[PDB]
């Protein structure tokens, strides 16, 4: 299957939260949802085996908490100066089941060879760039991914 | 993330971001970040610009010494895990190199290149291509194509009931068109022109002496060297000078840095296996025509699988006795020959004690030490020697005598790779019955004939007496015969 | 007419059968000092292997445990050498090397060192402008990217991204994607079980689609090339150049020297899989053997086994995290290409080994694609209607169409035989 690409443009891959409960979700649709709870920024949830689930939680400024990431088994969570793998604190950069978690002077980058990148910045922006592949296959915040802002979510 | 080149927005006082060491706060540069080690990272990248800390424009990341952003000129560089310093050098036995702006320059300087045959299957050509073959034959070793000034050749024999145990019982080496002919056996025996000689000679081109009692080294005037140890078997490694690069052939390749060429055949095509290109090299019609096998000797038998690993593993174990060489000589191959051989040979101690002299061997030649590695196993060759005899782990210099001490000069070729094995203890001299002496013991020499203690001889009018090893002249000395016209 | 001689009666200087060569003895010079008993052929004559004796120059040539007459012809690399008098006459024709990348970081490199590493991140298989950086033609660079396959430390391939000219093709999965940006300068075509990427820049891509990728370089890349395929320059030992410019013994460090991402972990040295893994190493030991039996048995004398089925071995042994049959299979058909680059079209894939859903491709109520070994290197097809075959790549095994009389061409885009596209 040959998949050709020109448009440089990929904001339909991109969902992200920011500021004072600002989202947008993969197919452009900006809101505002001031939850305070644990809920899923993206999981996919379009075929019988998942391959990623990720949840997010804010505590009160809207400051973000907890990062919790399932990615083919493996579990990544997130949290102000601590980053725990399947349980186990772990020293960055960490490379382990094609997962690589890496920090920065601004941000916390966790890359998934299955196609995902999550970034947790220093302003508090949780930003998640998707493969193409996973279009019209997630659920969550961030929307079902199909191109089309108001419907199916 | 749209394709877009954002321009830089913040400030001092407008949304401060704070960067380490001299970095600045770009809004739109590409994530891929020139560092000492990879200076060219931001041309060859796929991502999109990203905002974040970059280096000011000149200079590239420091990660070797986190030292922030340098300049490429100050960039350090890294071999063997140890950082460098711009301008430092390095040399290896075959090239020399020097750092500079993070990259290594290096210039080729002259090598000898070393073959080697290691129990009596074991090849090791010039060009450092590997092989195992179980000959049954003499064959030619080294030689150059266009001319006959040497040439080298190995007697391959099968030493045992079964097909692959394989011993070099001999070594020839021929010299200006078999006009010199040297048999060294395995046996110790030295036959010059068909002539069981005792060593050392000084023949024609060559001089052939046995630095202890377990090695004989063979030095020619045209670049070739020759260490045979004799015990417990008999190994070869051949040393060439770097001005016959390209010009030999024969089972240790051409010796033109390509291993690919190393199975090249007189006729003129490359063999794809060991085997084919080995049966080439035959010297007689009659020997059997080698064809390699997939064998596993170890998998035969389980005390010999269990021995093997017990005791070759000794090789690629990090803190044993051959941990100080990992880093010079990779023991991959060496314990590779050692558990077949142990597994394959009858006297399994024999060839282990073979395999680890072997390495042993080599790393004395890349100038490393390793005394005491017969604690535990091969401790029999330590308890051997003759009775005025002592065992040493480093033998670097040549054998005194009592014909050294009196001539002044001994028949050696002064360099040669460190060897082992037993010689006369220091302060000791070898006299001609094969006994260590005190220098109070050893024969006077006058004129090439023993003079025994006690016994005198004219010269010129004077007589001189053998007292206490010294040769003492009445009359003070004869300084200086004259003839008149 | 080959008469024993005996030592009982032994002038001196008189070898005997010390000094009898044969077509197998290519050096000629007679080294035996004293005499041998044995059979000797009459006088200036040479045996032939089969009892009689022959002229020096009338014995067969001899090349990979056979014997050719002559004026017979055999090939080598891209070069025709014809024997003549004992002697093979080459031709001088430079042509492609092979870099062949596969199972558990087994790697080749284009001037034949062969190696072992596990790297977890993406690495520069090959690219140009290394040195100076300007040089000529246009900068390409094939990268790979890996992922960890097992739980001893070793690891695998999982895409392939080539940048050539201002495009970007990666191959990921089973697919192709072209990432972009002037017009395409790729060919892809799909030949048994590979997907070859044909460039005008004389670089082409053998790619089995799970995890081995062999990367052929025209000549005119000699000397211009870096990464972990080494620099193409006939020499070997020096192709373990880091990205620093200095040889280096440490496999490790010169791995990790080629990784892109410089803030990427460096790979450590990977426990023995079958050390670490002993319960699953006899089965290992029992799938590999096919390498030893007569299955490859002809084989043996063209291509060495020895490294193939070390790494066969031990991918079987290290594939204990689920799929141990797609790593033995790809280790055995690295074997199974090197036997079929050569000439040798062996057929190895049983229903129990290996199979092939050649079927698959079967339309409804048809019966057309077949299981070919050596491939069928010109078929006729739409981009070739005259049925033309380039050569420069050899045995790509895999299901191939047969296209009935009926309609003969087939089309690749609608993937069915027709009578004219
Ligand atoms: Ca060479
Ligand atoms: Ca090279």
């Amino acid at each position: 299957p040959v998949v050709r690409a020109s448009n440089p443009a990929h904001n339909g891959r991109v969902c992200s939260t920011w500021g004072s409960f600002h989202y947008k979700t993969f197919d452009g649709d900006v809101f505002r949802f001031p939850g305070l709870c644990n809920y899923v920024f993206s999981e996919h949830c379009g075929a019988a085996y998942e391959d990623f689930n990720i949840q997010l939680r804010r505590s009160q400024a809207p400051t973000l908490s907890r990062v919790l990431m399932k990615v083919d088994g493996v579990v990544i969570q997130l949290t102000k100066g601590s980053v725990l793998v399947n349980g186990h604190p772990v020293l960055l950069p960490f490379s382990q089941s094609g997962v690589l978690i890496q920090q920065s002077s601004s941000y916390t980058k966790v890359e998934a060879r299955l196609g995902l990148v999550l970034m947790w910045n220093h302003d508090d922006s949780l930003l998640l760039e998707l493969d193409t592949k996973y279009a019209n296959k997630t659920c969550g915040l961030c929307g079902d991914f199909n191109g089309m802002p108001v419907v199916s979510e | 993330h749209a394709g877009g080149l954002p321009q830089d927005w913040r400030g001092p006082d407008f949304c401060p971001q704070k960067c380490p060491n001299n970095m600045q706060y770009h809004e739109c540069r590409s994530p891929c970040a020139d560092t000492c080690s990879n200076q060219e990272h931001s041309r060859a990248c796929e991502d999109h610009c990203v905002a974040g800390c970059f280096c000011p424009e000149g200079t590239v990341l420091d990660d070797i010494g986190q030292t922030g952003c340098v300049p490429v000129s100050k960039c350090a560089c890294v071999y063997n895990g140890a950082a460098y310093a711009p301008g430092a050098t390095y040399s290896t036995d075959c090239t020399n190199c020097t750092c500079s702006g993070g990259r290594w320059s290096c210039q080729e300087v002259p090598c000898p290149g070393t073959c080697s045959v290691l129990g009596g299957a074991h090849f090791s050509t010039f060009d450092g291509k590997q092989y195992t073959v179980h000959g049954d034959c003499s064959y030619v070793l080294t030689k150059p194509c266009d001319s006959s000034a040497f040439t080298v050749l190995a007697e391959l024999r099968r030493c045992g009931l079964t097909d692959s145990e394989t011993c070099l019982k001999s070594v020839t080496l021929s010299l200006d068109g078999a006009q010199t002919v040297v048999v060294i056996k395995a046996s110790g025996e030295v036959f010059l022109n068909q002539i069981y000689t005792q060593l050392p000679i000084s023949a024609a081109n060559v001089t052939i002496f046995r630095p202890s009692t377990f090695f004989i080294i063979a030095q020619t005037s045209l670049g070739l060297q020759l260490n045979l140890q004799l015990v417990p078997t008999m190994q070869l490694f051949m040393q060439l000078a770097p001005k016959l690069r390209g010009q030999t052939c024969g089972l240790c390749g051409n010796f033109n840095s390509i291993q690919a060429d190393d199975f090249r055949t007189l006729s003129g095509v490359v063999e794809a296996t060991a085997a084919a290109f080995f049966n080439t090299f035959k010297t007689q019609a009659a020997c059997p025509n080698i064809r390699n096998s997939f064998e596993d000797p170890c998998s035969l038998s389980v005390e010999n699988e269990k021995y093997a690993q017990h005791w070759c593993s000794q090789l690629t174990d990090a803190d044993g006795p051959f941990g100080r060489c990992h880093a010079a000589v990779k023991p991959g191959t060496y314990y590779s020959n050692c558990m077949f051989d142990t597994c394959n040979c009858e006297r399994s101690e024999d060839c282990l004690c073979a395999a680890l002299s072997s390495y042993v061997h080599a790393c004395a030649a890349k100038g490393v030490q390793l005394g005491g590695w017969r604690d535990g196993v091969c401790t029999k060759p330590m308890t051997t020697c003759p009775k005025s005899m002592t065992y040493h782990y480093h033998v670097s210099t040549c054998q005194p005598t009592c014909r050294s001490l009196s001539e002044g000069d001994i028949t050696c070729s002064v360099g040669f790779i460190p060897v082992d094995g037993c010689i006369c203890p220091k302060g000791t001299f070898l006299d001609d019955t094969g006994k260590c002496v005190q220098a109070s013991n050893c024969p006077c020499y006058h004129r090439g004939s023993m003079i025994p203690n006690g016994e005198s001889v004219h010269d010129s009018g004077a007589i001189c007496t053998c007292t206490h090893g010294k040769l003492s002249c009445i009359g003070g000395q004869a300084p200086a015969p004259v003839c008149a016209a | 007419p080959m008469v024993f001689f005996d030592c009982r009666n032994a002038t001196p200087g008189d070898t005997g059968a010390g000094c009898q060569k044969s077509c197998h003895t290519l050096d000629m010079t007679c080294y035996s000092p004293q005499c041998v008993p044995g059979c000797v052929c009459p006088d200036g004559l040479v045996a032939d292997g089969e009892g009689g004796c022959i002229t020096a120059e009338d014995c067969p040539c001899v090349h990979n445990e056979a014997s050719y007459r002559a004026g017979q012809t055999i090939r080598v690399g891209c070069n025709t050498c014809t024997c003549d008098s004992r002697m093979w006459r080459c031709t001088d024709d430079p042509c492609l090397a092979t870099c062949a990348v596969y199972g558990d970081g087994h790697y080749l490199t284009f001037d034949g060192q062969s190696y072992s590493f596990n790297g977890d991140c993406e690495y520069t298989l090959v690219q140009n402008h290394c040195g100076g950086k300007d040089s000529t033609q246009d900068s390409f660079r094939v990268v790979t990217e890996n992922v960890p396959c097992g739980t001893t430390g070793t690891t695998c391939s999982k895409a392939i991204k080539i940048f050539l000219g201002g495009f970007e093709l990666k191959l990921s999965h089973g697919k192709v994607e072209v990432i972009g940006t002037q017009e395409v300068p790729y060919t892809i075509r799909q030949m048994g079980i590979y997907l070859v990427v044909d460039t005008d820049i004389g670089l082409v891509l053998l790619w089995d689609k799970k995890t081995s990728i062999f990367i052929n370089l025209s000549p005119e890349f000699k000397g211009r090339v870096c990464g972990l395929c080494g620099n193409f320059d006939d020499i070997a030992v020096n192709d373990f150049a880091t990205r620093s410019r200095s040889v280096v013994g440490d496999v490790l460090e010169f791995g990790n020297s080629w990784k892109l991402s410089p803030s990427c972990p460096d790979a450590l040295a990977p426990k023995d899989p079958c050390t670490a893994n002993p319960f699953r190493k006899s089965w290992a030991q029992k799938q590999c053997s096919i390498l030893h039996g007569p299955t490859f048995a002809a084989c043996h004398a063209h291509v060495e086994p020895a490294r193939y089925y070390e790494a066969c071995v031990n991918d079987a042994c290290a594939c204990d995290s689920g799929g141990d049959c797609e790593c033995f299979c790809t280790a055995v058909a690295a074997y199974a290409q090197a036997c079929h680059e050569v000439g040798l079209c062996v057929s190895w894939r049983t229903p129990s080994i290996c199979p092939l859903f050649c079927d698959y491709y079967n339309p409804e109520g048809q019966c057309e694609w077949h299981y070919q070994p050596c491939g069928v290197p010109c078929l006729r097809t739409c981009r070739n209607p005259r049925g033309d075959c380039l050569r420069d790549v050899r045995g790509l095994e895999g299901c191939y169409p047969k296209c009935p009389p009926e309609a003969p061409i087939f089309d690749e885009d609608k993937m069915q035989c027709v009578a004219t596209c």
